[PDB]
């Protein structure tokens, strides 16, 4: 099941 | 930063004259991810090659799997040509039956 | 009896030749189970509707954060809009025998350097140089190791579990090697033994020559594990010998799928 990444680098 | 690609040439199952079987060409190690590959048989292109998805390594680098079936025979010749950035001109592999 | 599941990320940008590349790789083990792709295993089709549905939008979703994430990396190193860049993840879980996880993970790499990676205690980041300090900076204020914490220690252990369930009859088992070793002169006194391994699965496995029960580590050439498009993979080790002191040498194979590892020698009819 996918990670959702809401901060950018 | 750019890392130059790592080629090699096998068929799936030991290469038996006469049996049907896979050409593979693993190209690895790479980066950027653009990148060219054909399958040659005497020196010409193969049309019906099929590949992988881009995906990579743990070390971050590319790779790709280049595929074909063919029935290996005693005078057939059978090689790679990868072109990728790192390469000044496109590198043929033989494919040794041995390797 | 331990495993893993892994996502393997890009997003490379193409300016004046379309919108960005976006991937994600999903894996058990050494088996891909999912594959999201901008440009486009059994166990896994029998997820319903909405497992599709939502883990389509979260790809969707970190495509953007990546679109964000490569344009503040240009600015960090300064970089213009002009030249292709590729920004990478990796991340996942482990667990033992047991289920329970063992370590976690999520580091990232730009253009093909590892930037920033969560540490083990999936508390605090590591940065690869200035830029990624500041990166590390804004996701400290953010509390994102928090947010990446729960995911690794929640859902990753709970779904590497339903999948290893759910697949079991082709995840915990694995394909012993079918060996052979090969033989072909160099000259009159050096010759040159191959040792080989296929259609094995995992792709972890051990090969290595000893000559007088000594590994002969220094004078072993072996190759990079290869995908026989089978799933399965492939792999030899060489070593060159002296006409006739062949049987002095014995290849050691270690595998998971095999009963006991094997010491095999070379051979004609």
């Amino acid at each position: 099941f996918l990670r959702g990444r809401a901060y950018g680098l | 930063i750019q890392r130059t690609p790592k080629i090699q040439v096998y068929s799936r199952h030991p290469a038996e004259n006469g049996k049907s079987n896979f050409l593979n060409c693993y190209v690895s190690g790479f980066h950027p991810s653009d990148i060219e590959v054909d399958l040659l048989k005497n020196g010409e292109r193969i049309e019906k090659v099929e590949h992988s998805d881009l995906s990579f390594s743990k070390d971050w680098s590319f790779y790709l799997l280049y595929y074909t079936e063919f029935t290996p025979t005693e005078k057939d010749e059978y090689a790679c040509r990868v072109n990728h950035v790192t390469l000044s001109q496109p590198k043929i592999v033989k494919w040794d039956r041995d390797m | 009896g331990s495993h893993s599941m892994r996502y393997f990320d890009t997003a490379m940008s193409r300016p004046g030749r379309g919108e960005p590349r976006f991937i994600s790789v999903g894996y058990v083990d050494d088996t891909q189970f999912v594959r999201f792709d901008s440009d486009a295993a059994p166990w896994i089709e029998q997820e319903g509707p909405e497992y599709w549905d939502r883990n389509t939008q979260i790809f969707k979703t970190n495509t953007q954060t990546d679109r964000e994430s490569l344009r503040n990396l240009r600015g960090y190193y300064n970089q213009s809009e002009a030249g292709s860049h590729t920004l990478q993840s990796m991340y996942g879980c482990d667990v033992g025998p047991d289920g329970r996880l063992l370590r976690g993970h999520n580091q990232y790499a730009y253009d093909g350097k590892d930037y920033i990676a969560l540490n083990e205690d999936l508390r605090s980041w590591t940065a690869a140089d200035t830029a990624a300090q500041i990166t590390q900076r804004k996701w400290e204020a953010a509390r994102v190791a928090e947010q990446d914490r729960a995911y690794l220690e929640g859902t990753c252990v709970e779904w590497l579990r339903r999948y290893l369930e759910n697949g079991k009859d082709t995840l915990e088992r694995a394909d012993p090697p079918k060996t052979h070793v090969t033989h072909h002169p160099i000259s009159d006194h050096e010759a040159t033994l191959r040792c080989w391994a296929l259609g094995f699965y995992p792709a972890e496995i051990t090969l290595t020559w000893q000559r007088d029960g000594e590994d002969q580590t220094q004078d072993t050439e072996l190759v990079e594990t290869r995908p026989a498009g089978d799933r399965t993979f492939q792999k030899w080790a060489a070593v060159v010998v002296p006409s006739g002191e062949e049987q002095r040498y014995t290849c050691h194979v270690q595998h998971e799928g095999l009963p006991k590892p094997l010491t095999l020698r070379w051979e004609p009819s």
